[PDB]
């Protein structure tokens, strides 16, 4: 995150890191859900430009954490998964269209005060919140700058753009699964996600019922917090039902 | 896990449960144009 | 850069 500042302690309850145990290296953000879903960007776990395509076996998957670094000993708990659903649509060719993916923990995990997962978008929720200019926040443990990495979970919160605005930032073909934001050149305030950050969430808190929804999960941008860019989330509510999907198919 | 999330979603036992806010909650319902 | 973490989350 750049330009954000140190989280709270249990701040992001949710915020889950998807961890490499070969070597052992921070390799996405993600959210829980529930007490056996975590829920993150594709691209996290299958990107063919690079030969990333990673399987259960290649992750571990941590809650509860602050520190980046540590292993909080009796405050964090550490998963295995047991299945990696990509969403069957996601374009890794083209935009990251449809960039979502759902991993099943081995066993359910107990909440406490640091470990809570997040609410998923009604509706009604995601017609009311996601408009221009009401701000989300976003968390992580990426770098700080383009070209450098925090020792605790940072957070930013950054005003939702306008889809026209979004388009003319970019080269690149946004769909409806996407929205960015970011602050404009001209709002004197910066922020954003960078390396490291992808995955994770996007979150808005209900002014009607105190809750935290996730809105979006990290998934690209051009560089962290150049003028004139944002950063792109995938839409989780207009990906909702592949969640649902998944979830009551292949359990809770 | 599904709509509206879980039934205990959202609410953090520290903050929200303690009816505590976390330093920068305010202005993101302030940016729903305010919110209260 | 990470710390060690408890051999039993590898297997
Ligand atoms: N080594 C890794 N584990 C890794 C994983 C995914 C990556 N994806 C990129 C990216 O370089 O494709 C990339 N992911 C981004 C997410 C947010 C923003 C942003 N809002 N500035 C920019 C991003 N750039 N590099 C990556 C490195
Ligand atoms: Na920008
Ligand atoms: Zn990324
Ligand atoms: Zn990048
Ligand atoms: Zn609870």
């Amino acid at each position: 995150i750049v330009e954000g500042s140190d989280a709270e302690i249990g701040m992001s309850p949710w915020q889950v890191m998807l961890f490499r145990k070969s070597p052992q290296e921070l390799l996405c953000g993600a959210s829980l859900i529930s007490d056996r879903w975590v829920l993150t960007a594709a691209h996290c776990l299958l990107y063919p430009p690079w030969d990333k395509n990673f399987t259960e076996n290649d992750l571990l998957v941590r809650i509860g954490k602050h520190s980046r670094t540590r292993y909080e000993r009796n405050i964090e708990k550490i998963s295995m998964l047991e299945k990696i659903y990509i969403h069957p649509r996601y374009n890794w060719r083209e935009n990251l269209d449809r960039d979502i993916a759902l991993m099943k923990l081995k066993k359910p995990v107990a909440f406490s005060d640091y470990i809570h997962p997040v609410c998923l978008p009604d509706r009604e929720t995601a017609a009311s919140l996601l408009q221009a200019g009401y701000k989300g926040r976003v968390t992580g443990w990426g770098n700080l700058k383009e070209t450098g990495q925090p020792s605790v979970l940072q957070v930013v919160n950054l005003p939702i753009v306008e889809r026209p605005v979004c388009k003319d930032s970019t080269r690149i073909r946004i769909t409806d699964n996407m929205f960015c934001a970011g602050y404009k050149p001209d709002e004197g305030k910066r922020g954003d996600a960078c390396e490291g950050d992808s995955g994770g969430p996007f979150v808005m808190k209900s002014p009607f019922n105190n809750r935290w929804y996730q809105m979006g999960i990290v998934s690209w941008g051009e560089g962290c917090d150049r003028d004139g860019k944002y950063g792109f989330y995938t839409h989780v509510f207009r990906l909702k039902k592949w969640i649902q999907k998944v979830i009551d198919q292949f359990g809770e | 896990t599904f709509g509206s999330g879980e039934a205990d979603c959202g609410l953090r036992p520290l903050f929200e449960k303690k009816s505590l806010e976390d330093k920068t909650e305010r202005e993101l319902l302030e940016s729903y144009i305010d919110g209260r | 850069d990470f710390e060690e973490i408890p051999e039993e989350y590898l297997q």
